[PDB]
């Protein structure tokens, strides 16, 4: 009798998964990114080295990273909207023997 | 026991083929006393043939050791070992190691001793009158 | 072992023990032709040959 | 009584081993790689640092790695077809005292 | 009552130790390596980072390393023939209080 | 009741300590090293990364290091003759609360 992902249910939160399908290129060489599909989903987010300040000459900006451990299937280039801001997926470590993955998220807004 | 079984356990127990003087003359003479004609014909030869080997394997190997000279007068068991960085752990044997005797002779150490024990209990019931 | 100096000299990349405390080592760094074109071409007939 | 590889049987999967034998060179200097032999086999794959995104100027591509722990004998330059994609073997750690190895796999398709 | 090397006897294998004595130099400066002596011996070899592939421009070749833990005395520059191939000794860690050493082996054939 | 250095007595060996006192300079600028004093002493030597081979273009030579844990007082620049060869002291970690030190030794003969 197997249930490991039952641990991810103790702490979770509603983040909007945003699955992506690629586009193509205009005859002039430009790029067209399209085909987003949204779905509310549950994750277990933890702040592994989040919100590092950067006082560049151009001003001040932060560097935010996170980890996910979600039950659904998420690829390497998708989006997850959490706490009102979008995060792009660095890298996933899927475990198909069970149902869950592990994801690195970086904040998109500069 | 008309015939002290000699030089035959090398054929019965193939692992012992090193030395024969220490077996026939030095050890078999120490076993052929325990067997009695009150036993059964099918046991007098095998039982002594087993007990001699138990006595041999009690020491390192037929004479006191195998070809390497690494013998222990105390039969200290090896509980664990590790060879990615050499380490061993041994047991403690002072009077009786673990579920073992301290005033009798333990015949239940090796399999040969257990074979001797199983024949002994069969052929020699214990009751007296005096 | 050079005739000029009195010491032992050895080749550059070998796999032997260091010979002594004073000694030498020679390596070939590179080489090249010096002029752009040839000086002469020497023609010579092979000893006892035949082209058919 | 010895059985260690009995642990690799708890989790396993059918991957197609693809054993390789080398070729030679054409008189013009080119190369000819040939002599593949295929065989279905069982492995225990785990995602040790898999699917790292790379947003190069040329576009987007992923960097996938895996570990194997398989019972059969696999050399250092073979192929393993898993999940529909081919993986090339980095390095093996054979343990001939037992029957099993340990392999690093990198995805081939760019 | 002391026996530690009794652990190396659990796993062992017949490798041919090849003890070396140095040579000297020809008057023209060359080198002459000679004086090998062979002896079958027992070791306990383990694959610590063995068989790393290298796909150089020149082609493909592997990088093999091993560790020994043998009971006999082996110097720093000897040879050990194992599994049909020769290995040269990197570095030894002798423990003269006991009888054994620890050796790093690298495959010779390019 | 205190005895810690009683551990160093389990394994030990007779090495010749060679205590040093400095010299001075000749009026022409050269140096004169003198004033050695020898004494047999007991240590507990262990081969922490000993006998690393070096196949330089000049030939072959080894790189030997050791650790000491001796009971006597040894400074940072002395000598210890062990196994027929001299070793120079890198660095000591004296523990005057107890009686012992810890020393790094490097072989002198090139």
């Amino acid at each position: 009798m197997i249930d490991v992902a039952i641990a991810i249910d103790a702490e979770s939160v509603e983040v909007t998964w945003r699955n992506r399908s690629g586009g193509s290129y205009d005859s002039r060489g430009n790029a067209t990114g399209a085909s987003w599909a949204d779905t509310q989903i549950r994750a277990a987010i933890q702040p592994v080295s989040g919100r590092e300040l950067q006082d560049l000459p151009e001003g001040v900006r932060s560097k935010v990273t996170l980890v996910a451990w979600t039950r659904s299937e998420v690829a390497e280039n998708d989006q997850i909207i959490y706490l009102g801001d979008a995060y792009r997926v660095y890298a996933a470590r899927p475990r198909p023997m069970d149902g869950f993955t592990r994801i690195a998220l970086g904040k998109v807004s500069p | 026991n008309p015939i002290p079984a000699a030089s035959d356990l090398k054929t019965r127990y193939p692992e012992f083929t090193g030395v024969s003087d220490a077996v026939v003359n030095a050890i078999i003479a120490e076993v052929n006393g325990m067997v009695d004609d009150g036993w059964e014909v099918s046991d007098q030869k095998p039982a002594v043939l087993a007990l001699a080997a138990h006595m041999l394997s009690r020491e390192g190997y037929p004479g006191r050791a195998t070809n390497p000279n690494s013998f222990d007068p105390t039969n200290r068991p090896i509980l664990s070992r590790k060879v990615g960085d050499v380490s061993t752990t041994f047991g403690r044997t002072d009077g009786g190691a673990a579920e073992g005797g301290a005033n009798s002779y333990n015949y239940s150490s090796t399999v040969y001793g257990q074979t001797f024990l199983r024949l002994l209990r069969l052929n020699a019931p214990a009751v007296g009158l005096v | 072992m050079r005739r000029i100096t009195g010491i032992t000299v050895i080749k550059d990349h070998q796999s032997e023990d260091r010979p002594a405390l004073p000694y030498g080592v020679v390596e070939l760094a590179n080489f090249r032709d010096l002029h752009q074109q040839v000086r002469t071409i020497h023609y010579e007939d092979i000893e006892d040959s035949d082209n058919g």
